[PDB]
């Protein structure tokens, strides 16, 4: 389940 | 909900898929680059803590936020590109961006 890195990638990163 | 950036992206993001979230900012650049913040300019958080670093150069980043009109299901977003210094708190081993702080 989504750690707090990956939420923080999902939601702010656009690469 | 509509075709501009931010409601795409908020939607594909599953940020705006059950709610309306206020504000969001993306940010245009490489991952890894993100990353590099948390070992750049210790700052203290918002909220005192200060495990929060501020970037040495400004990133391109696109700032999302609802209009005065929108209501769920409809999420309407204001689209505000522009290069600012981003502020994350860091945490973890290795030590990466848990949350946002600010764009300055």
């Amino acid at each position: 389940k989504e750690t707090a890195a990956a939420k923080f990638e999902r939601q702010h990163a656009d690469s | 909900s509509s075709s501009n950036y931010c409601n795409q992206m908020m939607k594909s993001r599953n940020l705006t898929k059950d709610r309306c979230k206020p504000v969001n900012t993306f940010v245009h650049e490489s991952l890894a680059d993100v990353q590099a913040v948390c070992s750049q300019k210790n700052v203290a958080c918002k909220n005192g803590q200060t495990n929060c670093y501020q970037s040495y150069s400004t990133m391109s980043i696109t700032d999302c936020r609802e209009t005065g009109s929108s209501k769920y299901p409809n999420c309407a977003y204001k689209t505000t590109q522009a290069n600012k210094h981003i502020i994350v708190a860091c945490e973890g081993n290795p030590y990466v961006p848990v949350h946002f702080d600010a764009s300055v």
